[PDB]
């Protein structure tokens, strides 16, 4: 149960292969490759969302 | 544990080996290529590219623009030497310096047909016809016209076209000869004459000079890598 | 026909009697920059027929003892109109530029030179110990010149030909774009250069990309009667100039 | 792989390869069959060792330092500021280029030895050695025992001795698009200040020390350090350096000879 | 046994190494996970938040 | 990865997007596109490493004691009550955040050195360290042969000098569904005890000794722990902190200036 | 992921495999084997061609 | 595999297997069946081991020196100008063909001891060698701390003791199609010089070292180098040397007697 | 690019299995399987062929 | 890591051994191969070839 991932290569111009060897989850290597990204949490929690164009306060 | 056996070599550090390794810096983001006009990819590239000879690499001129200017002028004579030296590209000072003899000095082997070109830069009102030549080893160094002629040669014709090209075919018994200098690995003799000599009309300089040129043709490949004699140090420049 | 030539930029033409071909950067022609290369994000200006066009030089008399002369990119211009101009309101800027090095003898002369354009040529001083300064470096559109002996000089440029102030075989420079000027045959060289660095643009003052090198490897010579004043003439033209990064003017 | 020579016979033409112009600034490629007569070859060979690749790709020592277990404060530990100028043949070779991109593979090759004033039933246990990497900005060491050795975010090596050099392999980290070998420019924009290449050079500071605290006997530990390009790409090629090197932040030379010398342009007497 | 050879870098300690390593605490189970409002991800999830620059730091 | 910034031209408009109202407590989300004329640009930037897990993930020591190879009971043996508080690299990183869910990655950097009353012929076999780890409630050892050292049921280590650095890992053991780096409370219900994180704080100890007893000479050994976190989840991120750390155990901290002055308000020149 | 390649085998008169195993790039072996080759930007960069056999200057 | 033997019964015909002519310089081809009565014999005697490859694919030393841990200049490092010729064995071996063509795989040895002004307190932590191939032409050590060291081209295998036999497998480095162990000829068109195997030799140079520097106690280390030949061809086999070798750059000998002797034609006592 | 050969076994009364891990075929191990064999070279170099049941010299 | 365990042999250096080696020349572009006459494969093509016998091999 081979795991094909990529590898971090760059931009402007390849895969690794893992296999985990342990029973237990926590001995698996890093999430280094984990990129979710959400900034309204704390940018935006206002609760009538705020359009950029318009007049902030009517 | 799977069942494992070291061999000879582990753990040893070898310059020239490749092997991957773990990156001390996880998930780096490299800052996107450009495209840079000039990429390089071979250094046979290089030693294509023309560069300039100091043929006249006597004493006192070796400091002087003047290694590089080969003097020519009415005689008279004929049929008189301009100049020899021989095919050692990687060894001999004529030719060791240049673009070409500076890649060969990276390596131990090499094997290849080498271009020399002559630049006449006399006055448009200046002729003259030379004779070069390319003698392979065995007989001695040819000594007067006679004998280089028996050899590979091409007559060159001042003209309109400034330029005229030795090219020094491969000829060994071998397929590699040593940058490093052996009797085995003799490369022959390149010479030049005069065929003719160097006529011009009054109020017109006689005396003139002559650019030489080197580089690799096609067939041209180094081999075994080496560090060059020609940079030393004597502790951490600073 | 083809030896002939003739080229416009701007409100400015060339005209050549007698060239080789025009040697082309590294075989590159100059562009402006693209989407995917840039990192400024500010509109660039690009001037065009006002800025890329032929600015013609101080012109130099090569005399038979004259070692060489070089000059340094984008330098020279920085007082030349409008190119001029750009370069004191922009942080940044880019351009190619079409290099014509006239020179015309008679027949009865010879000599021959090497013009060869050296990208980044980080030069060496005179004395070990220090840097040269800035006027060493470049004199502007005013040609410095090399030296047939070692130069001395507390903060001066180690200006001897035979290592061409870069502590190289001044007969290598044949790596870089070049042709030559051999009397004999020619009479003007052409090189059109294009934009080499290793950011896609940089400011225009603290940096200078590359040198005009003009080296004799073959000396002026004649006969008495013929004319002995034999000028060198440099006509550059900036190609694909942009700017970003506008603010007030200067250096500082 | 290279060309193979075609055959040629006789001629007696108006095309004439053997002359050119080379004021054109273009080389000729011109090849033994225009000038004489040639036989086939079936030309074999390869340029695989030229590769640029192959070329850089050769580890290289860049420099090296000590440190003492025990004696205290400049000796106890060590640094270097990272930058490839200080040897001569990396740097000379590195420099045949104007531009260049590459990942790197750092081997360290570590040793150790006895200083005299030796002491009776010195057994001294192994000797482990710490290396940390210190990003430009980054708290640097005042001694061996300074908080900085923690290093919750440098990178760092812990290697014990005797143990197989210790290697690690670092991305391009250049901050431009490639690594710049020249710079003929000021980090100033009035001009005032350094000119050239040093201006560039800002890629941080290796310290290094031992690990296990100073014993009775006094030790010395020299950490040799070496470089191999890998995955490289190079621009603008350039003239080898002639004249020797004088200085690691600049290209400062004294003026030297085209060549060696011979006695007349006749002589086949290679030197 | 496998032929093997060991390579540069064998038993050193890289501080940003990724490597699996046993459990000191095989079959331990953990406590399941809640939901806790304001995860954060990346860094600059907070750099992207307006902090109050103090323009007026003058010595006192 | 990053954004594009998209080309923008002039404008002549009633919608305003360089005026809002940061009353709302809602950052503006405005790009220069808005406010100026801007040129396309295709941006390749990542942001891979400021990923929660590439800051934590790195090995940074939390702690070190010694013990020592002879001499008897206190020095004999060591022990520590793990907590990340004591050093401050390592907390300042896990405090940026308040709740906090990971994976641990231990390693130990064991090294040994000899103490002056050295002996003739002194020629030690070499050194086995035991790391123990005794979960809350268990038997801790009195003495370096307590009973405790066969743990028979908690986990231990033993390893031999010179062989690199001994590793585990360790799953997230916290009782909560996270670790708490911060807890506004007290242990008792009616305030009186202690107050703050400390109360909570309730992970073990450890325990280190040498294997082999005591020789001639004396020895004394350091055991360096360092700590990885890995398969990181955090929430509420807070504040980095700017007073220094004066306690393990609470906040506490000496008021410190929000920043370095400068002359004016009008001073360009960074400090 | 396996990758099988071929090795410098000589001419007159053979395949390797690798397989990566970090997840960087920058951790893989060298690429001896990139044999792209142009002398063209330095051998003849000039507008006009130029042919051999031709008279260079018309 | 070998030949059967096939059973064959009386004869009394004018075919006569027996007799030859050997002037032809043609070896008979005879089996037992032709000159008496065969059984069959199923043989399954296989020639494995005397394929050329196996004969000559086994390491062998071909040479060994020494140089010293501290002692300065000569003493300090060694070098070795590799060739075949000066050991009995393997020499012979090769010898057994006049041109051969093979890859080879170096192993070496490398062994040390202490030398008799020995110093109190004398620890001396592990040692590490290095070893630097220079190609014919590269610059060439001159003290233990020469530029050249650092190698940044040529190759070289940096060992510390107690590991295992450093290794590396070396491509057919030959210049000629093949490796010539006999070269009946001169280096120059004239004759002078040198003439014999000698003149072909230039494979370069080894250079050693200890790369830790000289501590208090002398130590001194051999380094003995093997050859083992891989992916072996071979020409033109030769009589094996009968006289023993005086000298490793040519085939010098003393003239010395076809075998041993025995009193008469007619006995069969083995000597 | 796993080879399975044959053992040396015996022959009165089996597979191995090679990987080869390095870029160069010098790295390689040793041909110790190649049994070809022409004594005709050296023990028949004769024109004209020879029967050996044949008078040698006619 | 891959959980290994090292077997007796490990280390050692047997002359007979046949193990793969890291080339210390990459890349090294051998000389083309040739053909001469008289190849051998075995050192019984060899041993049957007829050699003179010193049968009268008395003292002097
Ligand atoms: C745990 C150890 C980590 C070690 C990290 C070392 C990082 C440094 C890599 C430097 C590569 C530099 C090569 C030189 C480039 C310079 O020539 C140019 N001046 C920069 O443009
Ligand atoms: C054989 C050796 C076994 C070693 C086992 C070590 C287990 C301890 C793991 C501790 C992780 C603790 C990180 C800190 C959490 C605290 O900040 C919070 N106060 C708890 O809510
Ligand atoms: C890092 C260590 C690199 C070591 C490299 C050693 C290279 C030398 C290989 C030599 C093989 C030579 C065998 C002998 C051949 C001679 O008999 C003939 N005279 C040559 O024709
Ligand atoms: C617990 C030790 C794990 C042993 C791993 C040995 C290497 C696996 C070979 C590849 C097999 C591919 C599919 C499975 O996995
Ligand atoms: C990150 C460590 C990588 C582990 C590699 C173990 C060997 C892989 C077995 C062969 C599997 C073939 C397809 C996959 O890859
Ligand atoms: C360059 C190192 C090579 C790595 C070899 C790992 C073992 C290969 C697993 C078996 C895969 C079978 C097909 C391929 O090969």
């Amino acid at each position: 149960g081979a795991q094909v991932s990529t590898q971090k290569t760059g931009a402007h111009e390849i895969h690794y292969t893992n296999i985990n060897y342990y029973k237990d989850a926590a001995s698996n290597s890093a999430n280094r490759q984990d990129f979710t990204q959400d900034p309204g949490k704390f940018t935006e929690p206002v609760k009538d969302i705020m359009v950029k164009s318009m007049p902030a306060l009517n | 544990g799977l069942p494992t056996l070291s061999t000879p070599g582990s753990n040893q550090f070898l310059t020239s080996d490749d092997f991957q390794s773990p990156s001390a810096m996880p998930q780096f983001d490299v800052t996107p290529e450009m495209d840079i006009p000039g990429q390089v990819n071979n250094l046979m590239e290089i030693a294509e590219v023309d560069s300039v000879v100091p043929v006249n690499n006597t004493e006192g001129k070796v400091m002087s623009i003047e290694a590089y200017q080969i003097p020519v002028q009415s005689n008279p004579t004929n049929g008189s030497q301009v100049f020899g030296f021989p095919l050692t590209p990687g060894a001999n000072s004529v030719l060791n310096r240049t673009l070409l003899g500076e890649i060969l000095n990276y390596y131990a082997h090499w094997s290849g047909s080498i271009k020399l070109t002559f630049m006449f830069c006399g006055s448009a009102m200046a002729t003259g016809k030379f004779l070069l030549a390319y003698s392979p080893p065995g007989a001695g160094a040819p000594t007067t016209r006679k004998e280089a002629m028996l050899g590979t040669h091409v007559i060159w014709d001042v003209g309109l076209q400034s330029s005229c090209v030795l090219c020094i075919p491969w000829i060994s018994q071998t397929h590699y000869r040593y940058v490093v200098m052996d009797e085995y690995t003799a490369g022959g003799y390149i010479t030049c004459w005069y065929q003719t000599n160097i006529v011009v009309p009054a109020d017109a300089q006689s005396d003139c000079k002559i650019l030489c040129f080197v580089s690799a043709c096609n067939d041209f490949s180094v081999r075994m890598l080496k560090d060059t004699p020609f940079i030393k140090q004597d502790n951490f420049f600073q | 026909s083809d030896r002939v030539r003739s080229i416009t930029l701007g409100n400015s033409t060339i005209t050549t009697q007698e060239c080789a071909n025009v040697v082309v950067g590294y075989g590159v022609w100059p562009t402006y920059l693209k989407d995917e290369e840039a990192t400024a994000e500010d509109q660039p200006t690009q001037p065009d027929v006002a800025t890329c066009r032929f600015y013609t030089l101080e012109s130099v008399m090569w005399q038979q003892s004259s070692p060489g002369w070089w000059w340094k990119f984008p330098d020279a211009l920085s007082n030349m109109g409008l190119f001029g101009q750009n370069m004191q309101y922009h942080y940044l800027g880019r351009a190619g530029y079409t290099i014509h090095v006239q020179c015309n003898a008679s027949k009865f002369h010879q000599g021959c030179l090497l013009v060869v354009c050296v990208p980044e040529a980080e030069m060496g001083c005179a004395t070990l110990a220090n840097k040269p300064d800035p006027k060493s470096l470049s004199k502007g559109e005013i040609a410095n010149m090399f030296e047939s002996q070692n130069s001395t000089g507390e903060t001066a440029v180690q200006a001897n030909v035979i290592n061409a102030g870069m502590g190289v075989g001044v007969g290598n420079l044949t790596i870089f774009p070049h042709q030559w000027i051999n009397l004999r045959t020619n009479n003007s060289a052409t090189i059109v250069m294009p934009y080499i660095n290793s950011v896609p643009m940089d400011n225009m003052f603290r940096h200078n990309n590359f040198t005009l090198m003009v080296i004799p490897f073959a000396p002026l010579s004649y006969s008495t009667g013929a004319t002995t004043y034999v000028p060198i003439t440099v006509t550059v033209a900036p190609m694909c100039a942009e700017y970003n990064g506008l603010r007030l003017a200067g250096k500082q | 792989r290279v060309a193979d020579t075609i055959g040629s016979g006789p001629v007696n033409s108006e095309s004439i390869p053997a002359l050119t112009a080379a004021e054109t600034g273009h080389t000729s490629q011109v090849v033994p069959s225009d000038t004489m007569q040639t036989r086939h070859v079936k030309n074999y060979h390869s340029r695989s060792e030229s590769t640029v690749e192959n070329f850089l790709c050769r580890s290289a020592c860049v420099f090296y330092t000590t440190y003492e277990n025990h004696d205290s404060d400049g000796d106890n530990f060590a640094y270097w500021v990272i930058n490839t100028r200080q040897v001569a043949q990396l740097r000379r070779k590195l420099e045949m280029f104007t531009y260049a991109r590459f990942d790197l593979e750092l081997t360290f090759v570590i040793t150790s030895t006895q200083e005299q004033p030796t002491v009776r039933g010195q057994d001294a246990p192994v000797l482990t050695h710490q290396i940390m990497y210190v990003p430009p900005g980054g708290p640097v060491p005042t001694k061996v025992n300074s908080y900085s050795w923690q290093t919750s975010t440098n990178p760092s090596v812990f290697w014990t001795e005797g143990s197989a050099p210790p290697r690690m392999s670092v991305p391009f980290i250049g901050i431009g698009n490639a690594y710049s070998m020249f710079y003929d420019g000021w980090a100033r924009f009035d001009k005032q200040g350094t000119y050239g290449i040093s201006t560039l050079n800002n890629m941080g500071t290796l310290y290094m020390r031992h690990v296990n605290d100073g014993g009775p006997g006094p030790i010395v530990s020299t950490v040799r350090i070496y470089f191999k390009p890998k995955h490289v790409k190079t621009w603008v090629p350039r003239p080898p350096r002639l004249c020797q090197y004088q200085k690691a932040g600049n290209v400062n030379f004294e003026p030297t000879g085209v060549t060696e010398g011979r006695t007349d342009i006749t002589t086949m007497k290679t030197t």
